[PDB]
């Protein structure tokens, strides 16, 4: 018999298939999968700077100090916000937070976080500061208030007009909050601030502020019928904010000293803290990965692959081989 | 496929053959045995290496914060965000869809064209020395021991040597 | 002669002609094309919900039913809302909307649509609820107003306080619609409303609203220098609002009962219905097709193929075929 | 093209072959006539059918509503989503147009492999028992009559039955 | 020895190099790039209309004709703005400018723009015109105003009721421009304005606005704790503005004939005119290219190739060369 | 390379072929040299010109202004804007690297392609009035003259009026 030499190629027990322009089911001695699909179901720091996690209470609980949300701890700094969907802790005496979503936004990450005294609670000579309570804000059993704000009341039927003035002494912007307080009538007014027809100016090097109380009837939540509406300001190095009112007046107790570099965002996740690090975060778990694309959630936050809508990119790396 | 080697005039794939992608089996009085070309194995591992490196290398991967931070009365600025979203998944989705299956049937054809060269390899040396079986083998007129196998997986194969004896 | 086998491929008399990356004008034998450039030229159901067409009516005009609009005909639900380019009804006393765009935005796609009375017009026992008509709001040759909505005036030279609840006893949302006047002069004012300084209050759980008359001068539109300014809110089941005014008040009668799920936008178009269904519209006509891309027009609603500036976009199916 | 076959070697095609993409024409004493590979013709019509549905189906399609919601004092926000929207089409455009363009040249060049295989696997059946003219034909050296052509199109051509009369 | 004929392939001495999906630095015997790396340094009109170059100024500074300002020279068209980064002449007296950036994008490209006087300072019969001037704005070495609006004081302890219209006579659009002045306290209010409660209304077809002074105790910016802020709006052909006051009102003196077709925006460099033409304008320069992508700059005004992150995009031409 | 021919059984260019991109290299008594072959070289500019042609010509170019114009409490929306730019230039920066890797491997292809066509044209010329090298070469077994040469590039090689002295 004459001798032969041939020309071939390898085949294997390989039953992995892929797919081509031309062909369907193709079965391939060697394949290698392009998409990443597998998460650690935690949420980790981000390169590698922990979350601010805030549990039970919304980012606006957490800054006023909701005393039905946990003690403030301090938090020096952080890369993204962990909100649940719906926090049960937001604004324990109802109301309203005046550009709140993009301040939700200018804290989202935060390279210095520092919560300072501005204006002592023992400061108001002329008014009461410790009879803004109520039943809608328990802390320890006992009527309370946001603890980083003073609801201050009339004095022996007066309120003498008040004038304080706080200059950010630091080397840093300082995050400002105050409030005013919407009555349900003019009996009510008169009772808690004597005077009828009241005013909150507020002033910066940029800011010119004069709210007014708006009256009306409005419904009950949480078994009351008034409103709290918030707002805030940044108040640079160097420079001084100026507050006059007669009447209805939210103070501000602590503030917060703040530098800012990166932005990020706020997540909505139910998930808790998973002692991890990571560079690209879901709200249903981090992904640790080199490859081109995934298809875990579209809501992340860091350097992640691109989120596509498949199930498998499987490319061919080996040859056609014989199915089974 | 596109070069009508592998699963063509080269009928089916060598289990036998382990240690490498392309590759020669030869029989004569002494034996048979599969040997793999290993310059040619190593050229495609390194040529499918690089494409796939090349497909995860060239994505441009950047910071990013995906959120929904618009209100009940942002609605319309929030549809501006799921136009851009959805856009941008649509996007992504059919070009690496279409990328796997390009890519696929590029490598596939590669390994035909490698396999198709190889043979011609084998082919202008043994020139009239040999018949061309039409399967991917090549029948001898004259016995080839196992060190004149060697010469032509080599490319060393002497076709003087053998004329006479091929008549 | 000896005899002879040979291999060759298939031609025909076909002229397509396609492009290739290297060589243009290339006939081939048989070739398909995947732009889709056809549309029917009609306003069609989408999948396979109606829309809500309004003819020569605004938004604003059909909502707070504009008498010069045509008499309002009850649709349940709609899949997108039709408007002309530039409806000649839609306040025909001259004004203004406040959150217009995303009212608008809001109704594009709706569930379940029901016009009810929360207000009976015949309930104001203390104010004349039939003397608020303008020659500029028609209805039947006579002297009218909005509808939906009623101009309150003085009754014996007296505007008693209003204060007035509804409360949502339906299982679902409800749009309410009212308004304040902007007179011209104080004289005006006492004329229509008695007394000189007034206010509108509005409340529910989340609403505070307290709306002032602004006096100006200002130009004639339509023969009037007055303005109607619109507001309105969504009513939670369960909830009330609560409305408070000494003048100027623009109160509702009809509010509406909405369910979303879905949301669309506003098609500009000047077609009219085509008793048809689609998946995919366009202003200038529905199109129905599993081609990738389209170039008919870019303002699209529905699952539409992509838009792309192209005439044709023909692919090779069969073999290179001599020309003519 | 690529292969060398389609208005290369092979000159032109062939208007009288009705009933496929590729084939064969005979001609012998008992007449002549063309014959399509029904086998490699379905293969392609299998293998373009793929490709066209693929770019086709591979789209992810789904709902959105496009129009123009913002006012006169947010023109900056009607400018960001005119940006997005021109983006769009801009990318759409270009990767239509380069897809059809790139996947025409590669489907004119798999008519043109699928006619060299079907060249390659005659000519190895036939070998010396036939001369290779170079213009897709082979000229016999013995009779091959309508049963030895069908052989021939069959891949059941029988070379040492026709070697003495070949020489 | 026998003849002999070969076939092959062209080789040269290129030692350019180009990457291949399976193979990188391959030399070739001619490559081409498609990428443009190249801009030429300057600010160029665009297609071929001249920017406008604000120097040193704002556009509210330029439009309020702030006097530290450069005196305005008359340019009837521009295709796009130019501002430094932080244009040391803005507001000289310090305050705000009401929707800023919508006006400012609304005047990035104008087709006609003529500056004329609608209402001459010495038409000021009953109030003093040359009275409001401050050292913040000082015109060659005298305390003055922004130039083009008129501070209006109280003239022999009086301030009559203002009662002003100015009626768009024009055949275009008018860009008007008007203020409030915000003062420190009730004493400064009356020395300026005499009257103790003040207000500014405005009406056109469309606007109708009555603005009042908010008192609040500010830090100073140049010295000044007062603040001027800044209102505008575009009065139609055949549409009169009426200007209603007893205090606290920065008049306008000029207006602005506007004629807009196209849109563009603001950018910012600081670079100056360089006597040139070009369709693509970036901050750094100009390109002037057919390529389909460049790297120069993401924020780019004009036809532009498509930005990418990239430092060579090199195409093979010819063949596959041997290397050095 | 995908076709075998350019650094393959061809092993290297010719630095003396100035005048085109593909020809022939002919050895005899009256001497030697290098003569292009028009026709495949112009063939082969006219294609690879209207590849790149395409890559520039098929962008869609439009008027846009990219600017930075929401103030410190639009903070939101200017991260839009932000998510946007920066996905199309993850877009446009990986098709357009891909899209170079690609075309390259094929341009290189074309030319190889180009090459092996030219290579059996002349093959099924000569058939056996030649000896095949394995190298790109042709041996003749007949002396083959400056017009011998040239019918040989021309396509006009006239076989039977050699055949005997090739025997
Ligand atoms: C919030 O933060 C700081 C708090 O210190 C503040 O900075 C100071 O601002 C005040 C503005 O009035 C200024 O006080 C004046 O100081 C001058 C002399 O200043 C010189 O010496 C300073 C200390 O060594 C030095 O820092 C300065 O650069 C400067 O060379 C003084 O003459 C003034 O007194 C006034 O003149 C009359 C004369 O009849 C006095 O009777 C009367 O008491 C007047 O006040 C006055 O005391 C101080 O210099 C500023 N220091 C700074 C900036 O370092 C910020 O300005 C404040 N920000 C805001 C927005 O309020
Ligand atoms: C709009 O929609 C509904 C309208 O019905 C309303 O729901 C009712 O809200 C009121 C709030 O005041 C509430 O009325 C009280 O009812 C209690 C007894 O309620 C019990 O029985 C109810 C009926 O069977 C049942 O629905 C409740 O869950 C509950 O178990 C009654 O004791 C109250 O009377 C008060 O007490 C003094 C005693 O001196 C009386 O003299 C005086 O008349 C006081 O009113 C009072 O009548 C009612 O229970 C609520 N029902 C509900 C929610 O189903 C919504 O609250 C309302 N929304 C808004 C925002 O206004
Ligand atoms: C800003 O721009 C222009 C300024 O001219 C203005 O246009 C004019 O607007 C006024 C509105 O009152 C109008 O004046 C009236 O004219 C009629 C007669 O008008 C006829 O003739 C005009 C001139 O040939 C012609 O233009 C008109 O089309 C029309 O056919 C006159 O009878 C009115 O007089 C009134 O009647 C009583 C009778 O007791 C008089 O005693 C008293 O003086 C009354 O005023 C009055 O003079 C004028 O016709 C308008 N012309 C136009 C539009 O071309 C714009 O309306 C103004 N825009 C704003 C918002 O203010
Ligand atoms: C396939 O073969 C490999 C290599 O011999 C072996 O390791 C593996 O376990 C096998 N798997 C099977 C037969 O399922
Ligand atoms: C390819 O395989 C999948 C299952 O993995 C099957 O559903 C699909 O229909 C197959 N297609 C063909 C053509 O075999
Ligand atoms: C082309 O040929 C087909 C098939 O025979 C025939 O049906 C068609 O009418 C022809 N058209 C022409 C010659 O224009
Ligand atoms: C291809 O055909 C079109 C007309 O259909 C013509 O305008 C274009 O110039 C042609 N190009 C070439 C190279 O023939
Ligand atoms: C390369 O060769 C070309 C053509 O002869 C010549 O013009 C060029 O100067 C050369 N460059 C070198 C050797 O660096
Ligand atoms: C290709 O060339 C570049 C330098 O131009 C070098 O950095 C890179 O590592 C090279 N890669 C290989 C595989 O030679």
């Amino acid at each position: 018999d004459p001798d032969q030499i041939c020309i071939g190629y390898h085949a294997n027990n390989s039953t992995e298939q892929v797919d081509t322009i031309m062909e369907k089911n193709v079965t391939v001695t060697h394949a290698q999968d392009i998409l990443e699909k597998k998460h650690n179901g935690k949420l980790c720091d981000l390169d590698g700077v922990k979350p601010l996690i805030l549990r039970d209470c919304s980012v606006a609980g957490w800054l006023l100090g909701n005393p039905m949300c946990d003690e403030f701890i301090n938090v020096p700094e952080w890369s993204y916000i962990v909100e649940k969907a719906n926090p049960v802790n937001d604004l324990c005496y109802p109301g309203d937070f005046n550009d709140y979503e993009e301040l939700k936004h200018l804290l989202s990450r935060i390279n210095h976080f520092e919560k300072i005294q501005i204006i002592p609670k023992s400061s108001w000579s002329s008014h009461e500061a410790s009879l803004g309570v109520s039943s809608a804000c328990p802390y320890q059993g006992k009527s309370s208030f946001f603890r980083n704000v003073v609801w201050l009341i009339k004095k022996d039927s007066t309120y003498p007009t008040i004038k304080r003035s706080y200059n950010n002494t630091n080397q840093e912007d300082l995050l400002v909050l105050w409030g005013i307080h919407h009555p349900n009538d003019a009996a009510e007014q008169t009772k808690l601030y004597q005077n009828p027809t009241t005013y909150i100016s507020v002033g910066t090097s940029t800011l010119n502020q004069r709210l007014v109380p708006r009256i009306a009837t409005r419904s009950k939540v949480k078994g009351l019928s008034g409103r709290m509406e918030f707002f805030w300001t940044i108040l640079k190095p160097n420079d001084a904010i100026n507050f006059e009112s007669n009447g209805n007046f939210i103070a501000p107790e602590y503030a917060y000293k703040i530098v800012k570099k990166g932005d990020s965002t706020i997540m909505k996740s139910e998930l808790e803290y998973g002692n991890c690090n990571t560079k690209c975060q879901t709200p249903m778990g981090a992904i640790n990965s080199s490859m081109p694309f995934h298809n875990i959630h579209p809501l992340t936050i860091g350097e992640c692959p691109k989120y596509v809508k498949s199930n498998r990119l499987v490319l061919a790396i080996g040859l056609r081989n014989s199915p089974q | 496929g596109l070069f009508g080697a592998i699963a063509g005039f080269i009928e089916g794939g060598w289990q036998g053959m382990v240690d490498g992608w392309y590759g020669y089996h030869h029989s004569n009085e002494q034996g048979s045995g599969y040997a793999a070309d290993k310059e040619s194995t190593q050229k495609a591992i390194d040529g499918v290496t690089n494409k796939v490196n090349s497909i995860i290398d060239k994505m441009n991967t950047q910071f990013e914060a995906v959120g929904r931070e618009f209100n009940n009365l942002e609605r319309r600025i929030e549809n501006l965000n799921k136009k851009m979203e959805d856009g941008f998944l649509d996007v992504w989705t059919y070009n690496a869809e279409l990328l796997v299956l390009m890519e696929n049937e590029r490598t596939l054809d590669f390994h035909d064209s490698n396999v198709k060269n190889l043979y011609d390899k084998v082919r202008l040396q043994l020139r009239d020395n040999a018949k061309e079986l039409g399967n991917g083998c090549f029948e001898f007129y004259h016995k080839c021991d196992n060190e004149c196998m060697e010469s032509v997986r080599n490319g060393t194969y002497d076709y003087p040597q053998y004329s006479e004896e091929a008549r």
